[PDB]
């Protein structure tokens, strides 16, 4: 199992388990959530300078490889290498997050960067319509608060941010109480508790962040009506559970009973889901998955789909939305059994990864809130817990009669308004 | 009613030759008083084709006895519509009265009976 | 019949029956491609519905890969319920029912998906395209069915019986307790399984260098070339992908893709240049072409080149490494090149 | 297309009583359906008729 | 403006209006073929429609077909109307409207028909590649559009100006009287058009050798071959032909065609071998390539050879000839080949 | 498909009543349609009922 | 009414010193005084689409000027199902208001009169 944590003047963090190379990276308690609807787009845009061909071919000779991620809740910025050149990259992380804090930032680079981050969003917003749609499902489910920025960052408040704005920023979040480095691969603990503290010194200690309104979710709809794209993709979704929550689980377990499918995969027809019985008589959709997204303040219940069948979008959503009223009123047990093994599988593979970069980022996401990791064989023993009678309360909170938030695009003229999928959210009853 | 279930009794009576010996011969003289075979159709081609399972065998059948099955029922309607039967040499002589469809039938129907339990498993800890 | 295994304190693992039945060894063209869509389709014990409701309720999901090589056969899944997946793996070789109406109905269908959507990506119309130029008729075999000539359901059986011998296939268990593996294959149908002659030469099969083929496509253009490697110079064009995958090079930014393919006799490497409109894809090829001519390394991208090789390494073969530390010099001798796309304002072999 | 075809009122007459697909091989016994209409159709009008001398 | 004609005494006239448009000279991808399919569409004094309804009711229609160096503008009648179908003519050239609809309504659509029209018969598209690889961007250029590259409503108007010029085209009136031929193109609305240099070179426009292309195909597989002549060689290129295509070669039923196309500065011989299974595809043209390899003629064709280049002339032009009862001997250099078909199955350029 | 959609008699139902397309903007005098569904229902019903006890 | 008929009638007035002084004031008072430019709308916006000359010429609008006139129509009915206007500053302006669907209009009459004509016309020998 393993998962250490230790404090010193700073909190470090460690999963090793002996495989291949080795990933350490300082990964921060602020992220998309944290910024502005004029500055959006900062993080994604330190991100990119981090990953610059400046700073690649730095680490590249000395034998590293750089990765940064970007989300609402966190940022992270990682470096992989062999096991044995463990302290290569720890001299390399803080030479780029003290000593480089004033180079890379140097015009040239900024400018070079900016330009591609400013294409990189705009083939986004062009072309990636499944990932966009749930951009903007989070953009108006949480509209006016915190979580309805967008990870990239708007196209607009990207062309007018400057160096300044991404020192103020760093100046801001990048901080001693705000982060965690952690180590993930095949190094040991020991190891790189040591190797952090023999350079001492702090950098901004006893600084605390600028705090801000917790999020919150709203009944509401987005659609961006697009008549010359060939299919339509849409997401819709409910007021989820965050992080550290009683449910968080629970609510994982529902989304695993409807899943993912795709309607070209013969194995995935063939699934044991009611849906696809409705779904697959006049090939409703091309494809979906159910999602629950789980954040510091709130979250998002519910599934995305594309489909080409543009004249008959109102049934692919009232058999989705009358199956969802069954976790409220009749889920079986053998339907809460089946996600449960399913759910455990892709629970799996998920944190059982063979990439320490991945395993990194689950690390840090979660020793940055709980403050702890959740060790994998502790998360089985409360999946195998909940219970039928558990998923039908849940549904009854989050599900029974709730408001909703969608978003599409494409040829959306077939989804019908918000009030009527609205009212499908339940039920007649005597 | 199931040809699973009509092939079940049928077989058990066809193995015992107490039955057998005393069945079969009422069966075939039911059969050439049915007067099907004198329309040139084969009793597979009378299996009424309006439900999902034998829709599903229907399209199965390999293109050629498809074709052939076809020509058979427009050739029975014709007939009937001239209120005349055919010329006797044109008869389904019984050897010939196959059932070609039915093993279709029979795949199609248990497999329609799997899915079927695979969707009430119940499960026990 | 070889068997591996790895161990670990983990909660999946992870069973694997890499078939040298890649289109590689293809008779006709997209055998393998079907077949590979023909795994785990009904077996004369078990339904392709059972088989999915079964491994759902048992926490675990079955794969079939297809390489230029292999028909692997992978299946995730929970640790402790090792026996069924070596089963279930077993039956699908022995005894897959191969029935008509699944070849048209569930076979056929997927496999025109496969090739619909890998008919829109110019990168993998040129890289179809070089291997075909290269190699010819040995890896030049189109990975994909695409109905050029008619194949039967015979012929994907024919060609089942050929690739599905003990003497052609490799388990390899991930994550497994080597002896409990090696333990239920033997009391498996893995066992019972006809042991044919292995169908892999240890020799290099025919190269043909200084080839060329233009492909009209409606779409992105892509400008590209490949280079046949030998059994041990390929070690260097490791290193020589990687520099162009990297800041290192003072043309990464000109390239969309850069690789070399790796197989027990030899290897193919490929460069792509795509974009948009022509022009860019002109400039970029003529460049890199002519600026490697002139040749350089210096290794800068040892050390490296060998840390992006630890981590694809997870797959049970660690060969290569030596060479490297070892050879640090690169040039540019003949190459392969297939331009796809806006072929009239793309460039020629002449050029370049 | 035909007038009767395309017409909102004549298309329903004519998918119903013109071009409807028929059975080639339907005997008379068929035939009592419209039997039955116009048996409604007698009944309807002759008792109309009389209901203006009916108390 | 060169002004040819004839006269006879026969009731139907055809006026032909030849301008160096044709695929060769072609600036983008097509641009040839649209503006052949824009032709007869509306002028800025005559709909589309009026042309047809009045041409009608005179007796004659109208007809743009496009060669691989032509956009011959030809317009069948009856004799005594001459003047009607000289201004008609005349009024195209000049003042096409080019209305945006017309292209997305009318041209595109009839575009794209020529093209999937085209696009289903292997011999033209191993034409089209035997060109392609021969005579790389001359004669080279694809014949029909296929949105390679987009084409815009204004590359049909710039390449209309380049090639609709005095310069560049030659009137030709079959059964015409060439006095009022003359009197009628001029006087009309021909002369007042520009005269911007002609766009033929008298010199061989490179040639290529021992190049080859595959092309996947459903269905047919075939075969063919092409040799690029001189402005002399052609002679006996042509009779080759003939020969091939005649009772008088052991081996005209192994091929499906055999042609010398004929250029006012060199040529193309095809050679064509169609069939259905590429087995005896394959045999076909293994054979072929062995027996012409061995050299072989003595010309028996002659005096046949132009019997038949007798009756496929009355389009005005008449080249070659005299090396007639001349050159009788016919070897086999380098060539040019394309596969088209079942390419797994068929020969490369290495064999043969 | 749903039900209201497949059935023979609820699509009718459905299709007018339920899922019919109408343009956002319509205001109350759209109202009066219905309105005149309703007087002919009130008129006959009355009637009937008035008419067990006319001569 | 034919477009082609009210042009016919409108330049007239419009190329006359005399009656264009004395009726264009007239015309752009009745045009304030209708509003649809407190709507969000340009008069071509207003014509009726419901007949092939129409369609013709909306079918052959290029695309700009279609998702524009598209979006000026859904903004209408919106305003106009909450019993508003538009905010003064949205208002389409006077040289907004111009008539950008007349050309496509008066080019498909003229297609269809022509045909209409060459459909009848008779010949004298
Ligand atoms: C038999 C069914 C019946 C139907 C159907 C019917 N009515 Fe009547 N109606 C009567 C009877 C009975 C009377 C006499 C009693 C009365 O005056 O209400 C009557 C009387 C009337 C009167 C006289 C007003 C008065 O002094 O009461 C009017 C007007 C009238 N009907 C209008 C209508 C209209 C309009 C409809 C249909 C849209 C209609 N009726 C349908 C039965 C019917
Ligand atoms: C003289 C004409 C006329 C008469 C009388 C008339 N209608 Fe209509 N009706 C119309 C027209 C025209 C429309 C379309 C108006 C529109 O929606 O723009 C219409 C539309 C309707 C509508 C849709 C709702 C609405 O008001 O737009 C209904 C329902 C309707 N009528 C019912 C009836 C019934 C029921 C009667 C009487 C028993 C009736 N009509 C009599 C002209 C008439």
């Amino acid at each position: 199992a393993e998962v250490t944590q230790l404090s010193n003047g700073i909190v470090v963090a460690t999963e090793h388990n002996p495989a291949h190379t080795a990933s350490v990276g300082v990964v921060f308690g602020s992220g998309a959530a944290n910024e502005n609807p004029y500055n959006n787009g900062v993080s994604n845009l330190w991100k990119n300078i981090f990953l610059s061909k400046e700073n690649s071919a730095v680490a590249a000779k000395e034998g590293l490889a750089l990765s940064s991620n970007i989300s609402r809740d966190f940022q992270s910025y990682i470096v992989s290498s062999l096991p044995g050149s463990t302290d290569k990259s720890l001299d390399f992380l803080n030479q780029s997050f003290i000593q480089q804090k004033a180079n890379l930032l140097s015009s040239s680079n900024f400018e070079a960067t900016k330009k591609s981050v400013l294409k990189q969003v705009q083939d986004f917003e062009d072309n990636d319509h499944p990932n966009r749609v749930l951009e903007h499902l989070h953009s108006t489910a949480f509209q006016n608060t915190p979580l309805s920025l967008p990870t990239r960052g708007t196209l607009e408040s990207l062309e007018n941010l400057v160096v300044a704005d991404l020192e103020s920023f760093a100046n801001n979040h990048f901080l001693n109480s705000n982060a965690v480095v952690v180590g993930t691969g095949n190094i040991k603990h020991e190891d790189l508790v040591n190797s952090i503290e023999s350079k001492n010194l702090s950098l901004q200690t006893g600084t605390k962040p600028v705090l801000k309104k917790k999020a919150a979710f709203l009944g509401s709809e987005v659609r961006l009506r697009d008549d010359t794209l060939p299919k339509a993709w849409i997401s819709l979704a409910v007021e989820g559970e965050p992080v550290n929550s009683p449910n968080y689980f629970v609510a994982k377990l529902a989304a695993q009973i409807f899943g993912s499918y795709n309607a070209f995969e013969p194995a995935s027809r063939l699934q044991g889901i009611k849906l696809l019985d409705n779904i697959q008589e006049y090939q409703l959709c091309d494809n979906f998955n159910h999602f629950s997204l789980s954040y510091k303040d709130s979250g998002l219940w519910g599934f995305s789909t594309a489909t080409r069948n543009v004249t008959m979008i109102d049934d692919l959503i009232h058999f989705t939305l009358k199956q969802w009223n069954r976790l409220t009123i009749s889920v079986t047990d053998t339907e809460v059994e089946r996600a449960k093994s399913l759910l455990k599988l892709q629970l799996g593979q998920l944190y059982e990864s063979g990439n320490p970069v991945n395993d990194a980022n689950l690390l840090g996401a979660e020793v940055l809130i709980k403050g702890s990791k959740l060790s994998l064989g502790e998360a089985f023993k409360k999946i195998d817990a909940i219970t039928v009678k558990d998923v039908k309360a849940w549904a009854g909170k989050r599900l029974w009669d709730q408001d909703i938030a969608i978003a599409g695009t494409g040829q959306i003229e077939g989804l019908l308004d918000y009030m009527r999928i609205r009212s499908d959210m339940s039920m007649m009853r005597w | 009613q199931s040809f699973t279930s009509i092939a079940r009794i049928g077989d058990y009576i066809l193995k015992s030759p107490v039955l057998s010996k005393l069945c079969v011969p009422v069966a075939n003289q039911f059969i050439n008083l049915a007067g099907y075979k004198k329309l040139g159709l084969k009793f597979d081609d009378l299996i009424a084709e309006e439900n999902p399972i034998m829709q599903t065998a229907l399209r199965r059948l390999p293109e050629d006895e498809s074709y052939a099955r076809a020509y058979r029922i427009i050739r029975a309607h014709q007939t009937e519509l001239t209120h005349h039967l055919l010329p006797r040499n044109e008869w389904i002589k019984a050897q010939e009265d196959v059932p070609y469809l039915l093993p279709y039938i029979l795949e199609a129907e248990a497999a329609a009976k799997e899915k079927d339990e695979l969707d009430n498993i119940e499960v026990s800890k | 019949l070889t068997v591996s295994a790895r161990d670990a304190p983990t909660k999946i693992s992870t069973l694997a029956v890499k078939v040298h039945g890649g289109s590689r060894y293809a008779t006709k063209d997209g055998v393998a491609h079907l077949l590979n869509r023909f795994n785990f389709q009904n077996t004369n014990t078990r339904s392709a519905l059972k088989l999915v409701r079964e491994s759902e309720l048992l926490g675990g999901t079955f794969k079939s890969t297809l390489d230029r090589e292999y028909i692997t056969l992978k299946a995730t899944f929970l640790k402790d319920d090792l026996p069924y997946y070596v089963n279930a793996l077993a039956d699908v070789l022995y005894k897959t029912a191969f029935k008509p109406h699944e070849l048209t109905e569930s076979v056929l269908p997927a496999a025109r998906y496969d090739y619909a959507v890998a008919e829109q990506c110019p990168v993998k119309s040129a890289e179809d395209q070089l291997y075909a130029i290269t190699f010819r008729k040995g890896l030049g075999n189109p990975l994909l069915y695409d109905g050029v000539e008619r194949v039967s359901l015979q012929d994907i059986k024919d060609f089942a019986d050929k690739v599905y011998t003990k003497e052609n296939l490799e388990v390899s268990g991930e994550n497994v307790v080597e002896a409990d593996l090696k333990r239920f294959v033997d009391e498996s149908l893995l066992s019972t399984l006809p042991a044919g002659k292995s169908l892999v030469s240890k020799s290099e099969p025919k190269f043909f260098l200084g080839e060329e083929n233009r492909v009209r496509f409606i779409g992105d253009s892509v400008a590209a070339i490949g280079i046949p490697v030998n059994k041990a110079s390929l070690a260097q064009y490791e290193v020589l992908a990687n520099y162009l995958t990297s800041a290192l090079s003072e043309l990464s930014g000109l390239i969309s893709s850069a690789k070399l393919d790796k197989f027990t006799d030899g290897g193919l490497f490929t460069l792509f240049v795509r974009d948009q409109d022509s022009a860019v894809v002109s400039s970029n090829i003529k460049k890199i072409v002519a600026d490697l001519k002139k040749g350089k390394d210096l290794s800068p991208a040892i050390n490296y080149t060998k840390l992006k090789n630890a981590v694809q390494n997870e797959s049970v073969s660690s060969p290569i490494e030596l060479n490297f530390d070892a050879v640090k010099d690169f040039k540019l001798g003949k190459f392969n090149y297939v331009a796809v796309g806006d072929v009239s304002n793309l460039p020629y072999l002449d050029e370049l | 297309m035909a007038f009767r075809k395309s017409n909102v009122y004549l298309s329903l007459v004519n998918s119903y009583i013109i071009d409807s697909p028929q059975p080639s091989s339907i005997n008379y016994w068929w035939n009592m359906g419209s039997l039955l209409g116009l048996c409604l159709v007698i009944q309807i009008v002759t008792g109309i008729f009389m209901a203006m001398h009916y108390s």
